[PDB]
């Protein structure tokens, strides 16, 4: 039972520019095995409007996936992602960077 | 100039919980366009893209019955796996599934791969040949002389050669502007201080397609390698691709660094600096 | 190899019926089938493991089959209807999607109402013509089994212990004695050849084994006689010089 | 569904046989051919996954998708072919479904006829006499007769291993005492060159 | 189009 480290990417879409209309994507990639646990979270408050990609793995044979929603941003909320596999001890901290 | 189409297959063993976990996913370079779930509602190979929606029903339910006979097969698999690690039935396993075929500038059949991994680990693979096998594992043997009785790897070869490549033109061409388009990145660069001694300079390519490209960073003329992070390429969601490097730059030296920028879809390599 | 259990099986309507298939040692798929005179292969249910993927294309609910106590596998059909007379096939393959797929000999199944007509084949050698041997300058023998039913018949040709292969004939098809009538008998037709001399020789035992089937210990009877049951009417001849 | 004609074929000893089969779902992969004896088990001989020209010494099955057809070529028939052939298409993805088949008839070279009507004699069991129709030639047809209660057999073909002999057959007897020999084939188109003994 | 003959190990 080979188990791998999921590193994790949040990002938006277009240009983040606030006014325009964009989107929040929460890439994980390069885990073992797929049992994974992944929410998007607005401050806290879980955001329940977000559809997982299909599950397919990679040529390392570790599995990655796509979770995304339709969001705009102002400069005052924050949003963040949750993931917890089977390898952390905890789960995991990825605030939205604007300029990353 | 090549093209590939592939197919990927998931079986996640689940003690207790009834039935193993099948997913089924197929995939035109990096585009997506059958996927599977012994989960979901509807139990029938979904579309996604407009080409494959144009495909009619007596291929659909053709690939229902074929692909929950797929997933019988992975499911029998499990439990081979558990009997020749000698493992215990409770437990979470993974077995995985990749098969596909590549076509080249012209359009005809180049290289070929079907290949087994388990619970992460490597199993058996195709060579490039088609003609012998990759046994990866100890005991992992005993499946690849079975699989030369039936003369397995002889019968995939005519697969990955036949209907593989006749159908991939097929597809290309039910929606050629769709596959066959290819986008080049909406380069720039961006400044971050993480001091008033420390600041990174990131270089930026928006929205591109396909998914390889070459981002590396230059420091006078010389390959810049110590000071760099990059991430994998990440998929955007309307069929693109994002990628960023970035270098940590003493504050001051700017201009020394100039970006480089590789990709089959533009004309020569693009150079990045700092405004 | 393979084997289907048993040789075969002649019941009264209504009767339920368990079908065995020994099918090949290792080998993780089994596929059922049913075929007759006019019909052609006909599907039934697919197996894989001990689940079964597809149950769709089975006549009645009377029929179910199940194979989940190992690898040997049942075919059950209950209340037999006189509609389901047919040779059933079972064939088994190491893989599911491998080349060869191996049938065992196969069980034909006669479903009757009335047992009114289980007769035993009269069986008779017929002698060779001297005018053969003395034309031809070979000897033939004929082996004929008037009034049976029903087409349940393995002939068999017996030289002195050992049944040869060599010159022998058995028509596929008997023939009904009577048109479009009820409930018919049957009469199929044989024959054996050999050298001339070979027959002329009287230290030949030559032999015709008819394997019948009739009833088993699972229907009593007493209507005429006693309880015609699977039996075997054997003609028996000797060589002969004058 | 997967339809093919079911003859059946008529081929005389060493000339070419040839079977034929189509199917629907154009994106077939799966051909088969079982050759099944009289009701005994099907028997797998030929197979065929790609397109093109494969050889086991005597068969030759082709496919071709472009049709959407597959075939069978027996080189050098022997009489010891006659049996129904038949075509499979993996359906789904694991299932082998069947056309009715094609039965086939190898008429055997009758290299030296000799058409004869032999009497059976009265071996002590029942007053019927056998009489029987040999040696006959491949173009000969055996219809039944004048009283069709009185019964005829159907052709057949018989071996001789280490003599290296071939003949045909038929027979006809009756219950009555009443049916000789001469008057037996009376349907049955006889050469001129008929031994016909009378006991 | 998916892959029409299947192998255990």
């Amino acid at each position: 039972m080979i188990q791998r480290t999921p590193k994790i990417q949040v990002y938006s879409r277009h240009p983040a520019e606030n006014g325009k209309s964009n989107f929040l994507n929460c890439y994980v990639s390069g885990f073992h095995p797929s049992d994974i646990e992944v929410d998007l979270l607005k401050n806290g408050e879980r955001i329940e409007k977000v559809e997982h990609s299909d599950l397919s793995f990679s040529k390392d044979w570790s599995f990655y996936l796509l979770y995304y929603t339709e969001f705009t941003p102002t400069e005052k909320d924050e949003y963040a992602c949750r993931v917890n596999h089977v390898t952390l001890s905890q789960p995991k901290i990825v605030k939205w960077d604007r300029d990353m | 100039g090549s093209h590939s189409m592939r197919y990927f297959f998931t079986s996640v063993s689940r003690p207790g919980r009834g039935e193993p976990r099948f997913i089924a996913v197929g995939y035109v370079d990096d585009t997506q366009f059958v996927r599977f779930d012994s989960d979901a509602a509807s139990q029938r190979m979904e579309p996604r893209a407009p080409w494959i929606e144009q495909e009619g029903p007596e291929y659909w339910d053709g690939e229902t019955r074929k692909v929950k006979a797929h997933s019988q097969t992975h499911r029998v698999d499990l439990g081979t796996l558990r009997g020749y690690y000698n493992q215990s039935e409770a437990g979470s396993h993974t077995v995985q599934r990749m098969y596909g075929c590549d076509v080249g500038s012209d359009w005809r059949f180049l290289r070929g791969y079907h290949q087994y991994a388990y619970d992460g680990k490597d199993y058996i693979a195709l060579k490039e040949d088609l003609r012998s096998w990759t046994a990866a594992d100890m005991a992992a043997q005993t499946t690849k002389h079975k699989w030369e009785a039936a003369h397995v790897a002889e019968q995939l070869r005519a697969y990955l050669e036949g209907t593989c490549v006749e159908w991939l033109r097929r597809y290309l061409e039910n929606g050629k502007e769709t596959l066959q388009r290819t986008d080049a990145p909406k380069t720039h660069m961006t400044h971050h201080a993480v001091s008033d001694h420390e600041a990174t300079l990131r270089c930026w390519a928006l929205s591109f397609y396909p998914a390889e490209i070459t981002l590396t960073w230059q420091r006078d003329g010389e390959d810049q390698t110590q000071d760099t992070e990059l991430v994998e390429t990440r998929p955007a969601g309307d069929g693109t691709f994002q990628k960023w490097a970035a270098v940590v730059v003493p504050s001051g030296q700017e201009q020394r660094y100039t970006c480089h920028v590789q990709h089959e879809g533009l004309p020569k390599p693009l150079t990045l600096r700092w405004e | 190899g393979v084997s289907q259990s048993p040789s075969n099986k002649v019941t009264e309507k209504g009767k339920d019926v368990e079908l065995r298939c020994d099918p090949i040692s290792g080998h993780t798929a089994l596929y059922w089938y049913r075929q007759s005179l006019g019909q052609g292969l006909e599907f039934l249910i697919y197996f894989q493991g001990n689940s079964a993927p597809d149950k769709s294309g089975l006549p009645s609910d009377r029929f179910s089959a199940e194979r989940t106590g190992g690898s040997v596998s049942t075919l059950t059909i209950q209340r037999t209807q006189q509609e389901d007379s047919a040779v059933y096939l079972c064939a088994s393959s190491l893989d599911l999607g491998a080349d060869e797929q191996f049938f065992g000999p196969g069980t034909r199944l006669t479903v009757l109402e009335d047992l009114k007509n289980v007769f035993p084949p009269e069986v008779a050698v017929f002698e060779p013509s001297e005018a053969e041997i003395s034309h031809t300058q070979k000897a033939t023998l004929v082996c004929l089994a008037t009034g049976f039913y029903p087409d349940h018949v393995e002939l068999s040709w017996w030289v002195n212990g050992k049944e040869v292969h060599s010159g022998v004939c058995t028509d596929p098809q008997p023939l009904k004695e009577q048109p479009a009538l009820n409930d018919s008998r049957y009469a199929l037709s044989s024959r054996l050849r050999v050298s001339a001399t070979f027959w002329q020789n009287p230290r030949n035992h030559f032999r015709c084994q008819v394997q019948f089937y009739g009833l088993s210990e699972n229907d009593e009877w007493t209507q005429d006689r006693a309880k015609p049951v699977t039996q075997i009417v054997s003609a028996e001849a000797w060589g002969r010089a004058d | 569904e997967v339809e093919q004609n079911s003859g059946p074929l008529s081929v005389p000893e060493g000339a070419i046989a040839s079977l034929n089969c189509t199917y629907s779902d154009r994106g077939s992969q799966s051909f088969f051919w079982y050759r099944q004896y009289s009701g005994k088990s099907p028997e797998l001989i030929m197979f065929i996954y790609s397109n093109g020209d494969k050889e086991d010494g005597r068969f030759t099955a082709q496919l071709n998708k472009a049709s959407q057809y597959v075939s069978l070529l027996i080189r050098d028939s022997q009489p010891s072919d006659s049996a129904t052939y038949l075509c499979a298409v993996r359906e789904g993805a694991q299932k082998l479904v069947f056309g009715q088949g094609t039965r086939l008839t190898i008429n055997p070279n009758i290299q030296n006829p000799d058409p004869a009507v032999y009497q059976l004699r009265d071996s002590k069991s029942s007053d019927k006499s056998v009489c029987l129709f040999t040696d006959f030639d491949s173009q000969t047809n055996v219809s039944q007769s004048k009283d069709s209660d009185v019964y005829i057999t159907d052709k057949c073909v018989l071996d001789m291993r280490s003599m290296d002999f071939k003949s045909n057959s038929a027979v006809a007897w009756s219950n009555k005492s009443d049916f000789a020999c001469a008057n037996a084939f009376n349907n049955s188109i006889i050469p001129e060159d008929t031994f016909f003994p009378s006991p | 189009l998916l892959l029409d003959r299947l192998n255990q190990l």
